[PDB]
């Protein structure tokens, strides 16, 4: 259920805000570094090191 | 009684912070000195971790800020988070201060509280010129060089002030080694002005837009302010976030970026933007000795305003004279600032001297009689005869 | 500040004039409802500053109805502004109400001040 | 310690106001009120008043100081091109 | 202070030597070409000062770089004779050190040189 | 003062590392290098560049190892005391063509040129003014100027008169990947190399841009909706006044 | 260290860390100065000393 | 502020001890008395008297505490000459 | 060398005694280096070099 058995409890509530933290803290950053070098694609250094594969 | 109230530790935070009673009127301008705190604790803090990485002998001191820039592991971040909080300190203190201004705030019986806030405006300004001074560019040297050799005009004691503030016989290694030391102490003496100044405020507490007793209607400062406090706390550090990530050296100069030389003069000398006021006061003054006067008289005449308002309501809220000359006052503060970044050319030295003229004649002249006509106003307009 | 009694020399000489009764008196009333505190509910002298012990005199004196009333004007003043409202024109002090309720509990208050002061300061010889 | 001199405030229960009497208050909880309802009729219209009210007070000594910059502005323009060659003399010394 | 012998100075070379943190201007030069220069008169200058404290020492040249404003620099070897072109904020100068060009109202100070013992030093 | 004083103003032509969400272009950091090599490290130092900060920007491991193989460094001395040399490493900084201060203005006619490490930050344009600068020589100056002995005029300069001359000929480089080497592709390169000398940490500061932007704006608006539901009863409390029966 | 033994960066920062503790130890001496000023001191006697004071 | 939680000292006129009634007290001023009466019958004696009341219970803990030094500091000297060179073996390992 | 002054020497002697070793100057024109004798500035020297 909801608040009094997600939000209210001490072990909960508060134990949901720092057990949340990391699990947030990962796929905001991993979803972020997706976008950034997408829209940056093609002069990174990954994409012309591959181009002097000769 | 609750713990938070016996206690002799967690009472002192229950007093200021928790059960505080306070005027259920103020608005955003009542934000600018909790705002304030936050920026000495930013400042304080990623000072100490940029001085474990900083050499402050001259022939070390410019190169060991490039070696925080591109070596220490994001050390980039913590000097422009310091070198643009210096600029947002000094923004909020300028909003500070006028809000005191406008709404009365120095006058009786808060006339302490307005004598410790002038103390604490010297030593801010003290406190930036310093560690300017330590970065060692080339506006680094001739800034000192030019405030240092304005007291060799004190009469009868010139060549000793400066020469004890040398330790030499020009701004050398002696000058750097010295300002370091002065800028880790100076931002522990404004902590403790600080908590004296909250000491003052807390035996009559605040004002309110009204102007009016406040003993009426009170609400505390827990749940109510403190979530209001934090509204412009989270606006504070993105508007910040947004210059030392987007835009890091807007609110600067680039000729800090050449090390500093005593045989090279640069082609135009003009300070950080929240000095340029004060120096355009210095350089209309065509003597000497009487310029270095008026430029600390431009600071030690906001002492002279309990005596000069003379008015029997506190505020601007219902003043209408004294509304269109408060915006003179600060427009006039904006052209000050203007002509301290240009040239010495022949529109702008009159411009400079009319100005610096209005600065002296708010406080002297413009207050006094302006404040005496609207009493005899609103007794005329009311009594029936 | 200036004082009571200097205001009310200053002017009272306007108003036993007809020349400069003439002039100054209309930019008085302009004056007054460019200040807009009545649009608040309050009377002029609810506005006057209070902590001054000529100030803290004349509010014991005054008697409990009106001491009473002038309470609720002021409280009615807050909570208008924090709302960022003004009052309803049915609520305003029209220009007949706004008299001056407090000018003769704070004008003999200042005679009785003067003349302690410059009693304690004498020089009476033989 | 000892009291000390005497101020303009108090705390709860002895602020130091006049004696009340014959005022009466009512209000509502924030959990039976609508969640965010003052969010219109007050900056589209609200805020559009107190701007409307205090602006001329802002607006005129404002212009007064931008006329007076972008004036002296021109001059010194002038005074460093060609045309304006021999007004630079005459004037500067 | 710097002592300067009466044999490691030859005739024309202009060194910029830093002394006492400090900017000179250091060169021997013949007793006779600037009688060429200020051969105007007495006081057609701002203040008048032409040649009895210019040198104490007739037959060399000595003079500091700190200016009134600001302590600007100028080139060597560059103007009428080879003087003074210091484009700053204003003037140029001559052999002498006064001025061509420019308002400039104060004097560019000579230092105290001293002669002990067959050595020269300066300041 | 006058415009000829003060210098040009440099344009603004379109980088591709302006904006917010931009990236440097690691090709012309490469081509950029290449130009520093050949035709400008003849006069002009870059000694603020460590070796090893080129290994995953422009070029590889195995390539910065033999390229830094190629110069001569001091080494500590052998057991007698006398001085000894040894190749080129990783850790070391990229060397200067010029011993001391002396022998570089005796190279270039008394002008010392100065260092090329922080220059696109110490210039009021930045990187436009680099690039005008170069391509922007004239083939005659203007009608009635003069100019000194050994001079150079270039209008982005403040005077119009420099001690450097043009350096900058079509075909002079040739490129690996085959870019045509023109006047003005040359010089887009150095400065995008040039850039990068300032500013190393450019492409990771505006991606922890990014994360604490968004997490702070929506902190930001959150406090926005608490503090309206925690203020909600005081905005709308009510007063009533009745006067008192009057013999208290 | 800011390394691997005690080198350059142990010493730049040991002397940063030197200036700043003098000054945490004034403000715990201003907090035992207030748990001091509720209470007064003792005496060698070791009884209560509110009947024979001094100022 | 408020009040906090009660202590258990007072300030001046209400210190809180006990209530008293009956004791009287007396005094002269120092202007009255011969200076430096106290200085004889004071530390040439007083002090010889409050040392030898305690004194015993610090020369006891002294004392063995100084023995303990001494007898294992020669001990070491001679475990480190030429005589005590086979007792060194045996005793370390 | 000057440290000597007025504690086991005079002036003259001194400055004799500071003569008779060399030190490295600033370099001339070309950026070649140069030598120069003792002056009272300077600091007593030591046998070797490294
Ligand atoms: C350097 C950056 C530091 C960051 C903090 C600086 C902020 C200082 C700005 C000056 C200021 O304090 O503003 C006060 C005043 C308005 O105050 P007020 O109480 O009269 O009306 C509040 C409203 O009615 C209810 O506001 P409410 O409580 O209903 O909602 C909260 C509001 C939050 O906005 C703010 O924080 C205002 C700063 O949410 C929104 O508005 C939604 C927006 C999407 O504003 C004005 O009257 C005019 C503003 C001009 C600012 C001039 C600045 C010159 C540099
Ligand atoms: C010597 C050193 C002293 C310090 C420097 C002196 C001047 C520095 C200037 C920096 C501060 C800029 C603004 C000044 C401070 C504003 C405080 C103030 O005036 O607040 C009260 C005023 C009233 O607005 P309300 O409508 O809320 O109130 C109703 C009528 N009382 O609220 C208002 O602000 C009115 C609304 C207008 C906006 C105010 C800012 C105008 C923007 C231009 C200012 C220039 C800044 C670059
Ligand atoms: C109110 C507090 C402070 C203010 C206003 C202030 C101001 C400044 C300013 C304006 C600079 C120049 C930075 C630049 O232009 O690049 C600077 C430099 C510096 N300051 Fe502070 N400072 C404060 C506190 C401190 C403290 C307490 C310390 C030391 C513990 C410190 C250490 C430094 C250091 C190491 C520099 C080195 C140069 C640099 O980082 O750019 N600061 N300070
Ligand atoms: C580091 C510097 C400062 C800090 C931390 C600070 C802090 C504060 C705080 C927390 C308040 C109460 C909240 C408020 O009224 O907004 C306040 C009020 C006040 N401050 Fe400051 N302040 C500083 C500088 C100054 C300066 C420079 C001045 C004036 C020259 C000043 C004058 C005042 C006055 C008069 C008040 C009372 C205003 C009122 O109650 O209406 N302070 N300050
Ligand atoms: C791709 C090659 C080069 C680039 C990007 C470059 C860039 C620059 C820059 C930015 C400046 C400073 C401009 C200023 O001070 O505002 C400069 C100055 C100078 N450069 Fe170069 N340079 C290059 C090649 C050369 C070469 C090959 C020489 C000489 C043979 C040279 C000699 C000089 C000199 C003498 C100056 C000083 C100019 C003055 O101060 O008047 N440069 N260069
Ligand atoms: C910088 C360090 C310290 C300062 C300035 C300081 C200062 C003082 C002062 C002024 C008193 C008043 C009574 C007297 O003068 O004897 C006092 C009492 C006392 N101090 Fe400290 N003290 C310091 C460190 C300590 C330490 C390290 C301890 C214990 C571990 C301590 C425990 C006490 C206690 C228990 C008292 C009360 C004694 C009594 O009233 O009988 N203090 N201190
Ligand atoms: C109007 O109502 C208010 C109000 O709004 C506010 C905000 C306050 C509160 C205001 C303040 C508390 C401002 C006062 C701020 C100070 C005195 C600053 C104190 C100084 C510091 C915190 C600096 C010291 C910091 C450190 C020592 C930590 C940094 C050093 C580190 C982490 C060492 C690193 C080394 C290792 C080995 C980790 C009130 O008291 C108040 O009532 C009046
Ligand atoms: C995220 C949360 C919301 C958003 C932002 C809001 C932040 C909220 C947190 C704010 C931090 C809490 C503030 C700390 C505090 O308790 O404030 C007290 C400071 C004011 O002064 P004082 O210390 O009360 O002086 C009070 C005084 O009593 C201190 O001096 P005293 O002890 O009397 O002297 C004794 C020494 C004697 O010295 C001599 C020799 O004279
Ligand atoms: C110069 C300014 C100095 C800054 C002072 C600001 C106010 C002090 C900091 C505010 C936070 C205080 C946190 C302390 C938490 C409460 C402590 C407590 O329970 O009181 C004590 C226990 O505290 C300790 O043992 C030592 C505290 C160490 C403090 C280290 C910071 C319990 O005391 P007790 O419950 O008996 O109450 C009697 C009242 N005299
Ligand atoms: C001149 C110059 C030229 C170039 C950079 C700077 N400069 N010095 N410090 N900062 C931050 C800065 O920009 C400066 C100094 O400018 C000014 C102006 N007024 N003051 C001033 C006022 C009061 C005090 Cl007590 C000390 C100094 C200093």
């Amino acid at each position: 259920s909801l608040y009094k058995t997600f939000f209210k409890r001490n072990a909960v509530f508060v134990g949901t805000i720092f057990a949340g933290a990391f699990v947030f803290q990962t796929v905001f950053d991993t979803a972020i570094t997706s976008w950034y070098e997408n829209h940056n694609k093609g002069k990174l250094w990954k994409d012309v090191k591959a181009r002097i594969a000769a | 009684m609750a713990f938070r109230k016996s206690n002799v530790y967690l009472s002192l935070v229950n007093s200021y912070i928790i059960d505080s009673p306070q005027p259920s009127s103020i608005n955003y301008w009542w934000n600018m000195g909790s705002l304030l705190g936050l920026c000495l604790v930013i400042q304080i803090v990623t000072g100490i971790f940029m001085a474990m990485h900083y050499s402050s002998n001259i022939e070390l001191a410019f190169s060991s800020v490039e070696h925080i820039m591109r070596d220490v592991h994001n050390g980039y971040i913590l000097r422009y988070l310091h070198a643009n909080g210096a600029s947002f300190f000094f923004m909020v203190m300028f909003m500070h201060m006028a809000k005191g201004l406008y709404y009365g705030s120095y006058r009786s019986p808060r006339v302490t509280l307005w004598n410790v806030g002038v103390i604490i405006f010297i030593l801010t300004i003290a406190t930036a010129f310093l560690g300017y001074c330590c970065v060692y560019g080339q506006m680094s040297h001739w800034g000192a060089t030019v405030i240092t050799n304005l007291f060799s005009a004190i009469p009868f004691v010139g060549n000793d002030i400066v020469s004890w503030l040398w330790g030499g016989f020009s701004v050398s290694n002696p000058t750097i080694q010295r300002f370091f030391a002065l800028h880790y102490l100076v931002p522990f003496i404004i902590a403790a002005m600080v908590i004296m100044h909250l000491m003052a405020l807390h035996i009559h507490g605040s004002s309110n837009p009204l102007g009016i007793t406040g003993n009426l209607d009170r609400i505390p400062m827990h749940s109510y302010f403190i979530f209001k406090d934090l509204v412009t706390v989270f606006l504070f550090m993105l508007i910040l976030a947004l210059f030392v990530f987007y835009s890091p050296n807007t609110l600067g100069h680039p000729d800090n970026y050449i090390p500093g030389n005593p045989l090279v003069t640069p082609a135009s000398i003009v300070p950080e933007w929240y000095l340029l006021p004060f120096y355009a006061i210095l350089r209309s003054i065509p003597d000497k000795l009487l310029g270095v006067i008026t430029m600390f008289a431009a600071i030690l005449v906001l002492l002279v305003l309990p005596f000069t308002d003379r008015s029997v309501v506190r505020g601007n809220t219902f003043k209408v004279l004294s509304k269109f000359f408060f915006f003179i006052f600060v427009f006039n503060f904006v052209l000050l600032g203007q002509i301290g970044a240009c040239h010495v050319e022949v529109p702008y030295v009159l411009m400079g001297q009319i100005a610096t003229f209005i600065y002296f004649a708010y406080f002297l002249i413009i207050v006094p009689v302006i404040s005496t006509i609207e009493n005899v106003l609103f007794y005329i307009g009311r009594v029936n005869k | 500040p200036q004082s009571f009694t200097s205001i009310a020399r200053i002017g009272d000489y306007i108003l036993k004039s007809p020349v400069l009764s003439k002039l100054c008196v209309p930019v008085a009333n302009q004056f007054i409802n460019l200040a807009g505190y009545k649009k608040l509910g309050l009377k002029f002298d609810d506005l006057i500053a209070e902590e001054n012990p000529i100030m803290q005199t004349a509010l014991r004196r005054l008697p409990e109805d009106e001491s009473y009333a002038r309470a609720y004007r002021i409280i009615r003043a807050h909570q208008t502004e924090l709302t960022h409202h003004l009052l309803p024109r049915n609520e305003w002090i029209k220009a007949q109400e706004d008299v001056p309720y407090l000018l003769p509990y704070i004008l003999e208050a200042e005679a009785a001040a003067k003349e302690k002061d410059e009693l304690d300061n004498i020089e009476v010889s033989k | 310690g000892p009291p000390s001199g005497k101020t303009y405030m108090g705390w709860w229960g002895h602020m130091g106001g006049p004696k009340q009497k014959g005022i009466t208050s009512y209000a509502v909880s924030p959990y039976a009120q609508k969640p965010l309802q003052g969010i219109f009729h007050n900056a589209v219209f609200n805020s559009f008043r107190r701007f409307k009210s205090q602006f001329l007070y802002v607006l005129i000594p404002a212009g007064i100081y931008w006329y007076w910059w972008k004036n002296g502005n021109e001059y010194n323009e002038f005074l460093y091109s060609k045309a304006g060659r021999e007004e630079l003399e005459r004037v500067n010394v | 202070k710097v002592e300067v012998n009466l044999a490691a100075i030859p005739l024309g070379k202009n060194v910029v030597v830093k002394w006492q943190g400090k900017p000179v201007f250091i060169r021997h030069r013949t007793p006779h070409e600037i009688q060429e220069a200020n051969s105007v008169d007495m006081s057609a200058l701002k203040d008048p000062q032409t040649d009895a404290d210019r040198v104490k020492d007739p037959q060399w040249l000595i003079m500091l770089g700190i200016c009134t404003h600001l302590g600007c620099v100028p080139i060597g070897e560059a103007g009428d004779f080879g003087g003074w072109f210091c484009p700053c904020h204003g003037s140029h100068y001559d052999i002498s050190g006064r001025i061509r060009k420019g308002p400039a109202p104060l004097n560019l100070e000579i230092p105290a040189y001293e002669f002990d013992g067959d050595k020269v030093i300066v300041g | 003062m006058t415009a000829a004083e003060h210098g040009l103003h440099a344009p603004a032509y379109a980088w591709s590392h302006n904006g917010p969400f931009e990236t440097f272009d690691h090709a012309s950091i490469r081509r950029g290098y290449q130009v520093y090599r050949e035709v400008c490290a003849a006069c002009h130092s870059l000694d603020r560049v460590a070796w090893r900060t080129l290994v995953g920007v422009s070029h590889t491991n195995e390539e910065v190892r033999n390229m830094a193989e190629e110069f001569e460094y001091d080494d500590e001395p052998d057991e007698q005391g006398n001085p000894k040399k040894r190749p080129g490493k990783l850790s070391d900084y990229i060397p200067g063509p010029y011993p001391n201060e002396q022998a570089a203005r005796a190279a270039n006619q008394g002008a010392l040129p100065p260092d090329l490490s922080l220059i696109v930050k110490a210039r009021h344009g930045g990187c436009d003014y680099i690039f005008s600068l170069l391509t922007g020589y004239p083939d005659e100056p203007p009608a009635g100027v003069a100019l000194p002995p050994g001079s150079n005029y270039n209008p982005y300069f403040p005077g119009g008169s420099i001690a450097m001359a043009r350096v900058l000929f079509d075909d002079m480089v040739e490129y690996e990947d085959g870019t045509p080497a023109t006047t003005s592709q040359m010089a887009k390169d150095v400065t995008t190399f040039l850039n990068w000398c300032a500013e190393p940490e450019h492409d990771e500061r505006k991606r922890l841009g990014l994360k604490t932007v968004i997490i702070l704006s929506s902190l930001y608006l959150l406090s926005i909706w608490v503090k309206k539901f925690k203020w909600a009863g005081i905005k709308t409390r009510k007063f009533v006044f009745n006067p008192p029966k009057p013999r208290k």
